RNA sequence: CGCUACUACCGAUUGGAUGGUUUAGUGAGGCCCUCGGAUCGGCCCCGCCGGGGUGCCCUGGCGGAGCGCUGA
RNA sequence: UGGUGACUCUAGAUAACCUCGGGCCGAUCGCACGCCGGCGGCGACGACCCAUUCGAACGUCUGCCCUAUCAACUUUCGAUGGUAGUCGCCGUGCCUACCAUGGUGACCACGGGUGACGGGGAAUCAGGGUUCGAUUCCGGAGAGGGAGCCUGAGAAACGGCUACCACAUCCAAGGAAGGCAGCAGGCGCGCAAAUU
RNA sequence: AAACUGCGAAUGGCUCAUUAAAUCAGUUAUGGUUCCUUUGGUCGCUCGUACUUGGAUAACUGUGGUAAUUCU
């Protein structure tokens, strides 16, 4: 079927090879696992040796890490943004490895908001319904509180992270292979990395 | 050939197990095992050949089907049952017990032991790594992996393994002035004390050795053999004590026992 | 020198770039730290590599390669390809029905690094090999000596 | 057309030659594992259901 | 130049026969994906209920029906 | 912690994840029988992972016959390289998208031919050579010709399957079944080769 | 006996059509992978009916269909 031999390519100085066999096993290649957005759909794939392949067809969860605060997340994947090898990847929400995607960031405000006792994208409102009002203030005792003040001294969040956070949705590179683990992980980008691909987003537009 | 080939075309076996040409058109092939198929001697080879206390397959199997032949102090039932360097075979129903040693020829010789010397072996230690819990474990040239080893124990050193706990009692360290064999090359079988080591980064170490006799050889770091501290060998040396003849002093040597029989 | 020349983000993949930094330490850029390493057979690591700013996952000082086999040497002959050379290597094949030999050569091309900046048509390039880099390139440039006029 | 018909209560079974296409009309166009009333079969085969 | 034979060439014939490469179109069959849902179950519901505690439910074993809920 | 010439190695710490087409964490068999009310000796099967053996698969370097009445070839449908990915057991234009215009050649590229499977080897030979190597060992390829697959640790397997092409068997004409370049043996071809 | 389960059937044997840096040979690499089996290690390391769980199916017994198959 489908092939990866280096027989059938032509050779470094443009002559044709001719093939000396025919096509065997342990060249094949597989149809691509065009990954979407959506609710879970893997399928399994017997590989050489035994083993097993996860094919991810549909996804809609991964397990997402800010780096600079060290927490990692499992989040819902929002839609596709940006993708560095084709277009088209993004027009039909294809997820693979490196491409830029959209991440809820319910859980990364909900561990920011009881680790620093800072509230983090929020509105000007000051709705704060209870149990919230209770994670952001409380009563606690002088140590607890002295400890949560010296927290408090190095929570300093970027202004791109900070606008995200506002508008409910970061931005996260995908570093695993959805096709070949059936997982969909990767990191919530800052710094440099995050402003160089929002002047691509924005250019692409 | 798709999948492994399991024939062995008897003038393609090893040169070292000295099967002839015209019984037949096939070898014992080996069975997978601790030592590879290059440079072990099968059971049924030992048993028949070399020993003589059988005349075909089939009694080398009525043999070991009766649980007489221990290696290495465990009953083995394979006829093709791969045995090497320094592996000790015992039959107590008889009651001897043998140690597979090279000879000066890179041969396996019949080297009978006593059954003191039959309760531990020298394996060379082939790699140590850490692993599952900062757990130390060592590899030997048996194939046998060892956790919890001496922390002064590292590669291309030997170690006397006790057989009936599988233990190590004591070691050696690879350092000029220790006594070693080739186990493989043309100084195959031939015992010296190391003289000097050549270290030559990306490629082979090459290791001199020099004989009781003065003479001296060069081999590849992975063909030596670390049999004793100093000048001592831990093990008994079969006959020929390591040292090799030319064919001048081997002619000569058969002549005058020539001579002197009658 | 810019180095974010391509679609996607160019980086080495060791390094953590992100790592948060107070206001009291933030005098200018904290100097990204650069990873490099040496590769062993007494080849000594480009000040440039360690200094530099380049992002090459084939550098075998700053990317993920692994030098082994065989170190030849060659002369460079065309350097027309971005981050890879053609050298040409020559020998003499002995005949032996006439006891005599005959010149003959074969083209290899050969990844360089940014490293090796003022690399001239003819100078000798010490090149090690490594894993396949691409359909026809299997060694990377460890080390270049100029030629015997150069300036 | 032969019938093949089997009792599972008592585990016997037996071939029926039915050649009149009226008895055989009320299994036509039926697919497997359709219950039908057994009653064109035979005065006998009253309230039976196959 | 004349007599006989053979070989070879050019070959008008717009030669054929066989084979091998391709342009364009059609395209069996497998494989993957998206559907599909003939049937077979399990839970539930009752007529049916064996007994425990005591008519009293926690479990047997049936029949009927539910595009009920799910699995294959 | 330990290691290598060289790890982005090994081990360690932390935050999470952990696929319904699921990962391990024994619902298995036999023989002797025992001791102190519960504990048990030999084995056999099974099992994730690591190592080992048997390999296999890609690569590195050098090496092949004739032919110029084959001198330029490859690149629009990957040719050479770069970036990101897909697929694959993995490294790789292996394939895709976007870039760059490269890559080979009179040191014979590219193309054509071979009564070309390649070696270990064989005949001849003062010395140098010439010719042969289908043929029992090693490696490769194929199972009438192509192609596609299932199962499996391992086939693109043909004394497995599915098609098409060429042949061809039985048939009640609706259908069914094929693959001796295995051992014998028959036909055909031939100057040319053995027993069902 | 049969049948279910497991293993093997990818070795061996044959032939030389294809194949011209291809195959192959010597030399190296996998720090770039897979590996049934044999051998050794690991297998109370995990803080969450068991003195043993459930549904089938073959062999077998009986009704068959087709001119015909290692069909069912
Ligand atoms: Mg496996
Ligand atoms: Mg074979
Ligand atoms: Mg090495
Ligand atoms: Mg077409
Ligand atoms: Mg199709
Ligand atoms: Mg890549
Ligand atoms: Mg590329
Ligand atoms: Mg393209
Ligand atoms: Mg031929
Ligand atoms: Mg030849
Ligand atoms: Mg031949
Ligand atoms: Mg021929
Ligand atoms: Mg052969
Ligand atoms: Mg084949
Ligand atoms: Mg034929
Ligand atoms: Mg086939
Ligand atoms: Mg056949
Ligand atoms: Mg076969
Ligand atoms: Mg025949
Ligand atoms: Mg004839
Ligand atoms: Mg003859
Ligand atoms: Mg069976
Ligand atoms: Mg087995
Ligand atoms: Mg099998
Ligand atoms: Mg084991």
């Amino acid at each position: 079927g489908i092939s990866r031999d280096n027989w059938h390519k032509r050779r470094k100085t443009g002559g044709k090879r001719k093939p000396y066999h025919k096509k065997r096993k342990y060249e094949l290649g597989r149809p691509a696992a065009n990954t979407k957005i959506g609710p879970r759909r893997i399928h399994t794939v017997r590989v050489r040796g035994g083993n097993k392949k996860y094919r991810a067809l549909r996804l809609d969860v991964g397990n997402f890490s800010w780096g600079s605060e060290c927490c990692t997340r499992k989040t819902r994947i929002i839609d596709v943004v940006y993708n560095a090898s084709n277009n088209e990847l993004v027009r039909t929400k294809t997820l693979v490895k490196n491409c830029i995607v959209l991440i809820d960031s319910t859980p990364y405000r909900q561990w920011y908001e009881s680790h620093y006792a800072l509230p983090l994208g929020r509105k000007k409102g000051a709705k704060l319904t209870p149990e919230e009002e209770e994670i952001l203030n409380k009563k606690r005792s002088k140590k607890i509180q002295k400890k949560y003040d010296e927290r408090k001294k190095n929570a300093k969040i970027s202004s791109l992270l900070e606008e995200q956070f506002q508008q409910g949705k970061l931005l996260a590179c995908i570093a695993s292979r959805p096709g070949q683990c059936g997982r969909a992980d990767g990191y919530v980008l800052e710094g440099k990395e995050l402003e160089f691909y929002l002047r691509k987003i924005k250019a692409r537009k | 050939a798709r999948g492994p080939k399991k024939h062995l075309k008897r003038v393609a076996a090893p040169k070292h197990w000295m099967l002839d040409k015209l019984t037949g058109v096939f070898a014992p092939r080996p069975s997978t095992g601790p030592h590879k198929l290059r440079e072990c001697l099968p059971l049924i080879i030992f048993l028949r050949n070399r020993l003589k206390y059988a005349l075909t397959g089939d009694e080398v199997k009525k043999i070991c089907m009766q649980r007489f032949i221990k290696i290495d102090g465990k009953v083995r039932t394979d006829i093709t049952y791969p045995a090497g360097f320094m592996d000790v075979i015992s039959i107590d129903k008889t009651g001897e017990n043998f140690r597979l040693i090279y000879d000066t020829k890179g041969r396996f010789a019949v080297h009978r032991i006593t059954p003191e010397e039959a309760k531990y072996k020298l394996c060379k230690v082939r790699k140590i790594f850490v692993g599952t819990k900062g757990i130390p474990h060592l590899v030997t040239h048996d194939a046998r992996t060892i956790r919890y080893p001496d922390p002064l124990i590292k590669v291309n050193d030997t170690i006397q393994i006790d057989l009936e706990t599988g233990k190590i009692t004591d070691f050696i360290k690879f350092d000029t002035g220790n006594l070693c064999m080739v186990t493989g090359g043309a100084n195959l079988g031939r015992i010296g004390v190391i003289t000097n080591r050549e270290r030559h980064p990306g490629s082979f170490d090459v290791v001199h050795v020099k004989d009781a006799n003065g003479n001296s050889f060069a081999t590849r770091l992975s063909n030596i053999f670390v049999i004793g501290k100093g000048n001592k060998p831990w093990i008994s040396l079969p006959r020929g004590k390591g040292i090799r003849l030319t064919i001048a002093e081997e002619r000569d040597k058969r002549l005058a026992a020539k001579q002197s029989s009658g | 020198a810019d180095i974010q020349t391509e679609r996607a983000y160019q980086k080495q993949p060791t390094i953590f770039q992100n790592k948060k930094r107070v206001l009291l330490g933030e005098t200018g850029k904290e100097k990204l730290p650069r990873y490099y390493k040496n590769i062993g057979l007494g080849f000594k690591t480009p000040k440039e590599a360690i200094e530099g700013t380049y992002i090459d996952k084939k550098c075998p000082f700053t990317g993920n390669v692994s030098i082994r086999g065989r170190i030849l040497s060659g002369v460079v002959t065309k350097m027309k390809m971005q981050r890879t050379i053609v050298i040409r290597r020559d020998y003499l094949h002995y005949i032996r029905k006439y006891n005599r030999f005959e010149k003959r050569h074969k083209n290899m091309s050969v990844h360089l690094s940014p490293c090796f900046r003022d690399v001239q048509i003819g100078d000798i390039v010490t090149v090690g090999e490594c894993r396949p880099l691409s359909k026809t390139v299997r060694f990377n440039v460890l080390k270049v000596t100029k030629a015997a006029g150069t300036k | 057309m032969k019938l093949n018909i089997s009792f599972p209560a008592t585990g016997c079974q037996k071939l029926i030659e039915v050649d009149d296409e009226r008895k055989l009309r009320t299994f036509y166009e039926k697919r497997m594992a359709t219950e039908v009333a057994a009653d064109a079969l035979g005065e006998e085969w009253k309230g039976y259901v196959v």
